[PDB]
């Protein structure tokens, strides 16, 4: 570097300090621009309500086994094999205890039949948090009933519980009386239930799921609407959303069954590109 | 291949060495066992590789190399999608899409680099494809190929020389060296020692050259390759310079990208595997790395950019057989020029009229009767009889409809001068030499020296005879007594006799070769007209004639060539001269078309004016040089260097067509981009070796014009100027499309490197980048190339081969951490703004890709608390890409508006100036809109239909970055060369 001029790696110390100052100023600047655009953009958004909710419009539905590949198969002999599968279900349900749902000044007790959507509140940083439905494990019936075989949940002719996604301010719609929706019902409580049904999916399949049967609030086979609408896990602590137990118990082992299982509204809607937005998809083998 | 000629020697020397007899031949025996060492008669062709490998050459054409690793590690990620099943896969998609635009760019840069090397065609029609030889005793007419040295042939008139040949006898023989020296002006030969070098010996005669009259026999020295032509062959095919100063530039750039790709991709692939992620993850992330830095487009605009003004200079009468030719004209520093058809118009015209003791100037050009033709109007008037009188040349027929000038001519190049100078002047000479009619005719010879004729004038009654005389200047005041002035036939006198030397010696130390004319109107006493004058030179008197006028030829400078070279010299330009012609001529050509200003003299003209010994004044003083070929031989290399470096006026005269690849080559070992200019075959072993070579179009041979790199059609010098101003722009506007397609590369590929390290959910998919590269820059990244400089090109000097490169660390630094960052930052902002109101906060994404990408979970909880299907964060992800995608177009709407102008406001270029940025500005909006908020959007490659709020959430940051740039431009046209102008200037 030429003893002459300075010059080392190309310039002298006072236009060293120019040329970081400059740029310490230039990315400086740039990154109080960035996070100052950030932050503009934050104000518009609620803490509250979503700005929109376009993706989560139909509400989708999800298995509380949390199945790895949408397939359920044990051995009735063998404890490991089912293992995972009760234990996913024991941690989702350990929330619905009356244990968990205590105490009175978070925690409200709501009809034992469905009822009208409990609109508590409006948005607004006003009343602090919100009062939940309880939902107790009772209505699980043979399926975490507490007792009569609860603690298998089934080992043998297995069962599931059906959740429907939460989605804020949403109070959904049952679908009208219009004409019969599949076999002869003679169970219509329309206003406050929406109808969650499991099929087959293999029509060609003589359907071999066999008996199939739902474990609701009262014995409907839907969810209460007085739960909803959602206030957001700050307005609501915990709020237990409604569940739908399915007993499955299958005259057909070791074969390989896939059902899928439809919310039944006028506001839920389901698409063939989402397999899990108004719908299910649940293989099933009880092998030997 | 022996250049040790051997014309010293006589006639029995010559015959021991090559085993020959001079009349007696050589026996067919010794031909064929000669034959045998030596070969054939024949130039070996060149080799041209097959096109098929020129082709496959260019599929590794600089960006290559990091495409094939690209779907090379695409299509290896498939192989480990054989182990693990992926039916909705990308990587063999994306292999495939990259492997074609290897193939794509790949045909575009293989017309763009393309080399005529079709020298042959040219040296086919001069070759001589029979020989008079002479062996064995018999007179045998045998194909050329067939010589070899030391057989006798017998040269005849009107055809082609069948080898290298030292003649031995020779009876007014006169043979063409214009293949060498560039002038059709014949030299005739003797049969012995006239010079020491085998150039002009006046003994030899030379392959191929056109024997113009005369017989001669003569024993071949030099056969095939080792021949003249035969070596000018050999370098102008040979040396095909394939090196182009364009694409040397282009080269180092492509270098410098793939060297930040590669250098950022270990960095990011080693601190991937340091985080624990398998090769098959990391790999993928060099997919995305090599595709993010990699201008996709960028090689394969250009030479459309450049194929353009091609054909626009094409149109321009600018032929351009190379793309890159477009460039190498203009950043080029020193122009090696012809002058006999490139800076002359290489027709003998006349210039200057010395009649009455004064001096006179004539058209030179195309123009007509341009001369004060009306001092004497009596001296002149018959002046004009006597010019035309004394011609025995005659125009060809079929030339009503074309230019007097450039008329076909039949005859000597001095008399055809005068009989152009008689018919601009005098409409119809043939009218007036035929009325005129000539009684008596006198035979010409070389020794003769002066021509005349005897004319019975027909003048309605006068009808007396008229004798008029012409020739060399030094016989006609020998043999003239009364000299004429305004009609009155005055005696000659003491001041008229020095006086007439001094103008002609001042005349001809111009370059002119000069011609006196004198007449006498013969008594009707003793010659009536029925005299008639025998031809053997006794019935007419040869001495005390009437001295007429005197006038010169020059070969005048084209109509244009002194303004436009006045030009070049003014754009920084060294202007060298190099042409085979006498440095008496050439420094007068030099002088007049600008290459040598009117205070420099060189060493001639100082040591005349001073009247003392060349050896005793220096050198440095005189800032003209004029070296001979002659002194260029015994010059060394280090000392041709010295010359060419101490004096910028310099002209190389009588120089052999390897000498001009030899100061050609001195000059470009100096860091200098060289034009050589060009008509002859000659000039193209030079007009190879130039970085870029310039022919003459009609008055071009053809084997100047196979080895050019732009021919111009119309001769018109005047494309010179031109074709520097495009070319210096051309430069310009390459260098604001580069940082345009480079300052979009970081922001491309940030949202990777963002997701390598933050695991935020992917904010441009890799098959999105390419539609940003292939389409929606396409016609902005051409559309830059339409702009003009802010500044005249030419006020400043031409760019210097190395010390200012196409690109620098300043437009790239610029571009990849100025602009590109901004971009990025405005692109990450419409990210979080489309995650943001669908529920996902900022804070909260962090980490998530792999919950997010993993396909179990359908009820991911948001910042709300809201539940997601997997499907439906995957659309999300998918509108987040078209969201990022959209933005950063928008500020490249804004990039190619700053990347418009490099040095002032866009107010001063003017944003509505340019019609053709406004096509890519909407050629990129109406892209985007047929993308994303439309249909092949729907359902499709990584693309979804965008909330209309979401298009224009980037107009902040793409206000942003004009005004910063606008800023700095402003501060560097403020004050320029402080600091700003040195670190904020692309
Ligand atoms: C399921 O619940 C009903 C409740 O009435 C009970 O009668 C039935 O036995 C239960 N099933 C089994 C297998 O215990
Ligand atoms: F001036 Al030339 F060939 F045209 F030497
Ligand atoms: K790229
Ligand atoms: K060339």
């Amino acid at each position: 570097w030429n003893s002459e001029k300075k010059e080392f790696l190309g310039r002298t110390g006072g236009s060293w300090f120019k040329i970081l100052l400059f740029y310490v100023i230039f990315y400086g600047c740039l990154a109080g621009i960035f996070i100052g655009t950030i932050q503009v953009m934050l104000l518009t958004i609620s803490e509250l309500k979503p700005t929109y909710q376009d993706r989560v419009a139909p509400p989708g539905l999800t298995q509380i086994p949390q199945i790895q590949k949408t397939e359920i198969s044990f051995r009735p002999n063998d404890p490991k094999s089912y293992e995972a599968y009760v234990l996913n279900i024991i941690r989702f349900l350990e929330k619905y205890k009356d244990s968990a749902q205590k105490d009175d000044m978070i925690f409200e007790d709501c009809g034992s039949m469905p009822s009208e959507p409990k609109e508590r509140g409006e948005f607004n940083h006003e009343r602090g948090e919100r009062k939940v439905c309880r939902f107790k494990l009772d209505w699980l019936g043979n399926c975490s009933g507490l007792n009569d075989e609860s603690y298998g949940y089934k080992e043998g002719k297995p069962c599931i519980i059906i959740k429907l996604n939460r989605v804020l301010g949403f109070k959904p719609k049952p679908p009208k009386n219009e004409s019969l929706e599949t076999y002869p019902l003679t169970m219509k409580y329309n206003p406050n239930v929406l109808p969650v049904q499991c099929t087959g999916k293999r029509d060609e399949d003589k359907d071999k799921v066999g008996n199939i049967e739902y474990f609701g609030m009262g014995g409907f086979y839907g969810f209460p609407l007085q739960y909803y609408p959602y206030y957001g896990k700050l307005l609501q602590p915990k709020y237990l959303q409604p569940l739908l137990a399915v007993q499955f118990t299958n005259l057909t082992l070791d074969t390989e069954i896939r059902i899928e299982c439809k919310a039944y509204g006028e506001n839920i809607g389901y698409s063939e590109k989402d397999r899990f937005q108004g719908r299910f998809d649940v293989k099933i083998e009880v092998k030997s | 291949g022996m250049d040790l000629d051997d014309h010293r020697l006589s006639n029995t020397e010559l015959e021991q060495k090559y085993g020959t007899n001079i009349i007696q031949g050589l026996s067919s025996v010794r031909a064929t066992e000669l034959l045998a060492r030596d070969g054939p008669n024949t130039l070996t062709p060149p080799k041209q590789t097959p096109e098929i490998i020129k082709f496959l050459k260019q599929m590794v054409g600089g960006f290559s190399i990091l495409l094939w690793i690209g779907a090379a590690l695409c299509w290896i990620a498939f192989v480990i999608q054989y182990v693990n099943n992926s039916a909705s896969l990308d990587n063999v998609y994306l292999g495939a899409i990259l492997v074609l635009v290897v193939i794509l760019t790949g045909i575009f840069a293989y017309y763009q680099e393309a080399k005529s090397t079709n020298i042959m065609a040219s040296f086919s029609k001069m070759i001589p494809q029979q020989a008079l030889v002479i062996r064995d005793a018999e007179k045998k007419v045998i194909s050329a190929e067939q010589l070899v040295v030391g057989d006798v042939v017998e040269i005849k008139g009107g055809d082609q020389i069948p080898a290298d040949i030292r003649l031995v006898f020779s009876q007014g023989c006169k043979v063409d060296n214009s293949s060498l020296t560039g002038e059709s002006e014949p030299q005739a030969r003797s049969t012995e020692f006239t010079h020491e070098n085998p150039l002009e010996t006046k003994n030899i005669g030379f392959y191929s050259t056109t024997c113009l009259e005369g017989t001669a026999t003569g024993i071949v020295i030099n056969t095939g390759d080792r021949t003249i032509i035969g070596r000018i062959a050999s370098l102008a095919s040979g040396v095909g310079s394939e090196k182009t100063p364009i694409a040397i530039e282009i080269e180092h750039f492509v270098h410098i990208v793939a060297g930040v790709a590669v250098s950022i991709g270990i960095i990011f692939f080693i601190t991937a595997v340091c985080m624990k992620y398998y090769v098959l993850d990391a790999i993928i992330f060099l997919i995305s790395i090599i595709v993010a830095n990699v201008p996709e487009g960028l090689l394969a605009t250009v030479t459309v950019t450049l194929s353009l003004t091609a054909k626009r200079m094409a149109k321009k009468n600018c032929l351009v057989k190379n793309l890159e030719a477009v460039e190498t004209l203009g950043s080029t520093s020193i122009i090696c020029s012809d002058k006999t058809g490139t800076l002359t118009q290489n027709r003998m015209t006349v210039a200057h009229l010395w009649f009455d003791n004064q001096i006179f100037v004539a058209d030179t050009s195309e123009n007509q009767t341009k001369q004060a033709f009306d001092q004497s109007s009596g001296t002149w008037a018959s002046l004009s009889k006597i010019i035309t009188l004394c011609n025995r040349a005659e125009f060809r027929p079929g030339q009503e409809s074309v230019p007097i000038m450039k008329r076909t001519v039949v005859g000597d190049a001095s008399e055809t001068a005068l009989l152009k100078f008689s018919e601009v002047i005098l409409g119809d000479v043939m009218g007036i030499r035929k009325r005129n009619h000539k009684v008596a005719e006198i035979p010409f010879n070389s020794t003769n020296k002066f021509q005349l004729s005897i004319h019975e004038t027909e003048d309605p009654n006068n009808k007396r005879f008229l004798v008029v005389m012409k020739g060399a200047p030094e016989r006609i005041l020998e043999k003239c007594s009364t000299i004429m002035i305004n009609g009155q036939e005055q005696p000659l006198d003491k001041s008229s006799a020095d006086s007439f030397h001094t103008a002609y010696m001042e005349l001809g130390g111009l370059g002119e070769r000069v011609l006196g004319f004198c007449h006498l109107y013969l008594p009707a006493e003793q010659f009536p007209q029925s005299y008639i004058f025998d031809v053997d030179s006794v019935n007419f008197p040869t001495s005390n004639f009437c001295f007429v006028g005197l006038l010169s030829m020059i070969d005048p400078p084209r109509s244009t060539v002194p303004d436009a070279v006045s030009k070049c010299r003014s754009a920084g330009i060294k202007v060298i001269m190099v042409t085979g012609d006498h440095p008496i001529t050439a420094k007068a050509i030099a002088k007049s078309v600008g290459i040598i200003s009117a205070n420099n003299e060189t060493v001639e003209d100082i040591a005349k004016r001073r009247n003392i010994a060349v050896e005793q004044v220096n050198k440095r003083e005189a800032k003209a040089a004029v070296v001979t070929g002659m002194e260029l031989k015994d010059m060394t290399p280090e000392q041709l260097d010295e010359l060419l470096t101490n004096y910028q006026e310099i002209v190389f005269a009588r120089t052999s067509p390897q000498q001009k690849l030899i100061i050609v080559e001195g000059c470009q070992r100096q860091d200098a981009i060289v034009a050589v200019t060009g008509d002859g075959v000659n000039d193209s072993p030079a007009l190879k070796k130039a970085d870029i070579g310039i022919a003459m179009g009609i008055a071009g041979s053809d084997a100047a014009k196979n080895a050019a790199d732009m021919v111009l059609l119309d001769d018109n010098f005047a494309s010179i100027v031109t074709g520097v101003e495009e070319g210096r722009l051309i430069f310009d506007n390459l260098k604001k499309t580069i940082a345009y397609t480079l300052t979009k590369n970081i922001a491309e590929l940030c949202p990777f490197l963002i997701y390598i390290v933050a695991g935020l959910p992917l904010p441009i998919g890799t098959i999105t980048i390419l539609f940003i590269d292939l389409g929606t820059d396409i016609i902005p990244s051409i559309a830059l190339a339409y702009e003009k400089a802010e500044s005249d090109i030419m006020n400043r000097k031409p760019r210097h081969k190395k010390k200012d490169r196409l690109v620098n660390t300043q437009l790239a630094i610029y571009s990849y951490l100025h602009i590109g960052l901004m971009q990025a930052l405005g692109g990450f902002l419409v990210y979080f703004t489309v995650y943001a109101q669908q529920g996902f906060w900022p804070t909260s994404l962090i980490n998530l890709r792999v919950a997010w990408e993993t396909d179990d979970i359908n009820d991911l909880e948001d910042s709300y608390g809201q539940e997601w299907t997997r499907y439906q964060r995957k659309y999300l992800e998918w509108t987040g890409s078209t969201a990022f995608f959209v933005a950063i177009m928008i500020q490249q709407i804004a990039d190619l508006i700053i990347r418009k102008t490099r040095r002032n406001s866009i107010f001063q270029q003017g944003l509505f100036r340019n019609k053709v940025i406004w096509v890519g500005i909407a050629s990129q909006v109406i892209v985007a809109l047929i993308l994303s908020y439309g249909l092949g959007s729907v359902p499709a490659l990584s693309f979804t239909m965008l909330r209309v709020q979401y298009w224009f959430v980037a107009v902040p940051h793409a206000i942003l970055i004009w005004v910063y740039d606008e800023m700095r431009k402003l501060f560097i046209r403020l004050y320029p060369g402080s600091w700003w102008d040195k670190n904020m200037y692309y």
